[PDB]
């Protein structure tokens, strides 16, 4: 069949165009090795019609993707009808899955934004070609993945719903990605590297004296893990290591640096790892010294090969799956269908991209609390600045199309979690009043973005207004 | 202000309501710059009135059913105007 030499042809071309850099003169081995690892993963799964190329597959671009696509899509490889009926029927018959794609992508995994490349280092990953860069998210990742191509076999690309959001999309993947070529993977450390237990570290935190400029090095076991805290132009999170059974005394290690804020979504809990070069750091306002990550410094894993020597809130571990979906812009979700959850008071600008129905998350460190009132009777589990949420599997229902009309509101109730500092039972009972009040006025006596706008100088909001005698 | 009937109204999306306003202290409403205004009240007085044609023979028979031919209601809602909020529409 001439088709197939046609489609490999422009396959061909289409490397020579937007996959070939611009920097080195382009090797010709690039097509027949992009071509051999293609058939590789097409035969690895032994599920082929017949034919050794997938013709159903058609090659586009990072940016055809973005002009050309205007609805929710999942492409995978080696997905024949079985396949995707199991995919299906394990997203739950109930929802409508994403419909499926036969589509190849390449590109780098990269840490960079864009060409402002060191402007916007918030620790974001991104997915970058000649023709742009396109976000992505993985549930784990190496340190040596980064800046090399890879092939994508399994993805889901979103794009936004509502026309008034400036959010061009992300993508979603669900397994490995597949090496196009061998990477020049570099040795390790041979020779061994001592390092020092936490019980030994807080023992040196203990003498107070005796942290005066030493370059040392410190390992244990992953305990907590903080939230990704965003200021005008420094990020930084906590990371916990300490011995664990029993996981009574940990150490506490602020990482800083931009580059290595990719780290945030490299770390587990419960394993560990071996952190070398740290330095000591002091806090205004704190008594209590924290190390400090420096420039110099390499994430490591604790290899035995060469490491030698009124009501209140009981604090727990949930995990669990996202069911129903309460008030979007507000972090409201169901748990389970039976427990309530609230993102409100920490900065989840990242995760209603993401995060939808369908979606299993491992949260660690969050409070509960019951007979909150107020018109709800549920219990909210509502985690806090000291833990972290975790995202574990990504949903493959479709996002729903009635929040393009009557959900982005989002501005004034995170004006309210911050600046007006209110307790959850008051964030709640200000959610239920203005979702009444849009009723009752919207949207002939005002439209719904204007009710619920921002609440900056020169043009309150009426909803906080109408809310203001109460809530004083 | 209905332009039929010259009767002061409180209106949203659901339906209408008739309204007596008072300035403070026994004195009439006289701005017609609240024409269109958003009026918030926290103390207000729901007032029904009762209309019956009754045929009740004697006192024996008060609590028959089957005397009673014709009902009718009339409700409206009367507050201050100082203890109430006015707040501008903001047109675009």
């Amino acid at each position: 069949p001439s088709s197939e030499q046609a489609w490999l042809e422009d396959a061909q071309v289409f490397i020579q165009k937007t996959l070939c850099p611009a920097v080195k003169e382009p090797n010709v081995q690039l097509t027949p090795l992009v071509i051999d690892c293609v058939k590789t993963v097409w035969l690895s799964q032994g599920r082929n019609q017949g034919s050794t190329l997938p013709l159903s597959y058609s090659f586009v671009s990072v940016q055809d993707l973005k002009t050309h696509q205007r609805l929710p899509c999942c492409s995978h490889l080696s997905w024949s009808s079985s396949a995707y009926q199991a995919w299906a029927q394990e997203a739950g018959p109930n929802g409508n899955p994403l419909p499926r794609e036969q589509l190849l992508l390449l590109g780098t995994l990269t840490d960079l934004s864009a060409d402002l490349e060191q402007e916007c280092r918030n620790g974001s990953l991104y997915v970058r070609d000649n023709t742009g860069v396109l976000s992505c998210e993985l549930i784990d990742l190496d340190l040596s993945w980064l800046g090399h191509l890879f092939l994508f076999p399994r993805w889901s690309y979103l794009p936004p719903a509502r026309w008034n959001s400036s959010g061009e999309g992300h993508l979603e993947l669900w397994d490995a990605p597949v090496p196009v070529f061998p990477l020049t993977i570099s040795p390790g450390p041979v020779t061994p590297i001592p390092v020092l237990y936490p019980e030994s570290a807080s023992c040196l935190l203990r003498l107070r004296n005796k942290l005066r400029g030493v370059q040392r090095n410190l390992a244990g076991s992953l305990v907590r893990l903080s939230a990704l805290v965003k200021s005008k132009q420094k990020a930084y999170f906590i990371l916990s290591l300490g011995r664990s059974h029993p996981a009574v005394t940990h150490v506490s290690i602020i990482v800083q640096v931009p580059a290595q804020l990719v780290w945030h979504r490299a770390l587990r809990p419960g394993t560990a790892y071996v952190l070398t070069e740290l330095r000591v750091s002091k806090i205004r306002g704190q008594r209590q010294h924290v190390w400090m990550t420096s420039q110099s410094s390499r994430l490591l894993l604790l290899k035995p090969e060469c490491v030698q020597e009124v009501r209140y809130s009981r604090l727990l571990s949930y995990s669990g799956a996202v069911t129903g979906v309460l008030n979007e812009p507000a972090g409201l979700y169901e748990l389970d269908g039976q427990l309530g959850l609230c993102l409100a008071y920490q900065q989840f600008r990242g995760l209603r991209r993401v995060m939808r129905p369908g979606v299993c998350l491992q949260l660690q460190d969050v409070h509960l609390l019951q007979s909150v009132g107020g018109g709800t009777r549920r219990p909210v589990l509502a985690p806090c600045l000291r833990g972290a949420v975790l995202l574990q599997s990504f949903s493959r229902q479709k996002p729903g199309a009635h929040s393009s009309r009557q959900a982005y509101g989002a501005s004034l109730y995170e004006q309210l979690v911050w600046e007006r500092q209110l307790g959850l039972p008051l964030y709640l009972w200000a959610t239920k009043a203005l979702e009444e009040l849009a009723c009752k006025l919207c949207p002939h006596v005002l439209r719904h973005h204007q009710f619920l706008q921002h609440s900056s100088p020169g043009s309150p909001s009426l909803g906080l207004q109408l809310l203001a005698p109460t809530l004083d | 202000a209905s332009s039929h009937k010259g009767c002061l109204q409180l209106r949203d999306q659901s339906g209408s309501l008739p309204c007596l306003l008072l300035a403070k202290h026994s004195q009439p409403l006289s701005d017609p710059r609240l024409i269109g205004c958003l009026v918030r009240a926290e103390r207000f007085q729901l007032i029904v009135e009762r209309d019956v044609r009754s045929s009740f023979p004697s006192w024996k028979e008060l609590s028959m059913p089957g005397f009673i031919q014709k009902q009718q209601a009339r409700v409206y809602v009367q507050f201050f105007l100082a203890d109430a909020l006015i707040l501008p529409v903001p047109r675009p």
